[PDB]
């Protein structure tokens, strides 16, 4: 098992669809801990994003229906999703905590990697009760905070990591904390800190920090009403 | 490819 | 766990896009050894088919892609698909052998269950070798035929079930025996059987019957040339 | 549904 076998695994996983195994092999490829390259680490959160993001769709549509007399069937369900929601992340967190983030030798990983512990402490938010809840939320702003602080001393305001940080960390706000004036603070300095800096804005990826970029604009818009 | 890899709370 | 239980829950599991999990439902009804409804019925082998369909899929992706030095990771990951796709076409022919077929009391059903026995055999067919491979087809062919003589003696040539038990058919000895002219000659006759037989096409299931007709005849016009 | 419940072939 060489990490160049499990890539191409991986990759392969990938083109055939099967998440579970892409992020398994990104997993094995994480637990030899040395620092993920740039492409590997990409994998790693793509495959997990696929991964959890079917249990968030999932969770979503049995909560929806839910909301139609023998309905603890549907509570019976939610929680089996949610039981599964709340291991895949566990399972990124501990590889973060462990391996991602201290391994991190560099500020565009270090933040990525925080950003990282900020989305999936979110993602159990959405499922989690009383004092786990408190804890969870707790945690998504305090890693979402601290990547961005480093974010703040070490990128251009047009980063695409740093761009994908706000934009995350502002629907922190507004959907879990339920505070938008915030979440729209947080994303009008976000824009407004990149279209100052519109020369520092590489062609090599103009496209991707203007899309985000339009994202946030997005939200705002929306927000405002 | 990095968009994708951070998946973006999104549009 | 009564078995409207598990039905709600197989239910859910379809609108949640989660069939191991429908599957598993209807596997769990099925071996309460009741003889399945209708509907319980069309849930277990709607279930069991986007179950299995994922890994045909995923493995012709694959083998696609196998098909461009140390490629003997495409192999090793092919053969994990096979494994897997093996599981689950096990799982069906023992409950099929043990539950589906021995508890059918009527035609329709016991047609539908040698039916779904054939496909099965003919999905482990694709993926088998040597002495495995001889005996699968073998098998298949065995049980397409065994619905096949019942559905000519207990339903109309227009029956839903027994046009497609033709057209599954001949496309097993298209595809998996691959004598076209046999494929031909078994859809020309269910068809020509069916078109005679017009009168007996009931309006309640026009449509259907009038589908699989079509799906018969786009085979055969291809096949043709 | 009968017709998906008989995986078809196809077309």
């Amino acid at each position: 098992m060489d990490k160049s076998e499990l890539v191409q695994k991986a990759k392969l996983a990938e083109q055939a669809e099967r998440y579970d195994d892409m992020a398994a092999a990104m997993k094995a490829v994480t637990e030899q801990g040395h620092e993920l390259s740039n492409e590997e680490r990409n994998l790693l959160s793509v495959a997990y994003k696929n991964v959890v993001g079917a249990r968030r769709s999932s969770w979503r549509v049995i909560s929806s229906i839910e909301q139609k007399k023998k309905q603890q069937m549907g509570k019976e369900y939610r929680e089996k999703i949610e039981a599964e929601l709340q291991d895949i992340c566990n399972d990124v967190l501990e590889l973060l905590d462990k391996y991602l983030i201290p391994n991190a030798t560099q500020p565009e990983s270090k933040v990525f990697y925080l950003k990282m512990k900020g989305d999936y402490f979110r993602y159990l938010s959405e499922v989690a009760s009383g004092d786990n809840k408190q804890t969870t939320v707790s945690n998504s702003q305090q890693a979402y905070q601290e990547a961005f602080e480093i974010s703040k001393k070490e990128m251009q305001p047009t980063h695409p990591i740093r761009l994908g940080l706000a934009l995350n960390f502002s629907v922190f706000y507004y959907e879990i904390l339920n505070s938008p004036e915030k979440a729209c603070s947080l994303a009008k300095t976000a824009f407004d800190e990149a279209i100052a800096e519109l020369d520092t804005l590489n062609e090599e990826s103009y496209k991707d920090s203007t899309l985000i970029m339009q994202l946030l604009r997005d939200n705002l818009t929306l927000w405002t009403s | 490819g990095l968009l994708d890899a951070l998946d973006l709370a999104s549009k």
